[PDB]
């Protein structure tokens, strides 16, 4: 039922959401470490004496 | 005479002993300040080794 102006507006909505996402991707840090983002490899935690 | 100079030496010696004992008492805190250190290197290293 909805015409093409009203999806548009909806499309437009959703970039918005989705650039909110990647922001929240690019931007999530942690002592200078991007967690959530694009360039995150797993990390250690060294728990324990003994290595 | 053998008698007296027997205890002259033995009396120079419990002083000699008491010299080395004082030399272990010092590389004994020596020692003892090195293994501060060590602990604190320790501590240091399992905490840069977490990621």
């Amino acid at each position: 039922s909805y015409s093409q102006e009203q999806l548009d507006s909806v499309q437009g909505e959703i970039n918005q959401r989705l650039a909110d996402i990647d922001r929240i991707s690019e931007q999530t840090d942690f002592n200078g470490v991007k967690v959530l983002s694009d360039s995150a490899k797993p990390l250690t935690l060294q728990v324990g004496a003994n290595d | 005479n053998r008698f007296t100079a027997n205890v002259r030496g033995l009396t120079q010696a419990a002083r000699n002993a008491n010299d080395g004992i004082s030399l272990a008492q010092t590389t004994e805190g020596a020692a003892s300040e090195v293994n501060t250190h060590l602990q604190r290197i320790r501590e240091l290293t399992v905490q840069a080794s977490n990621g």
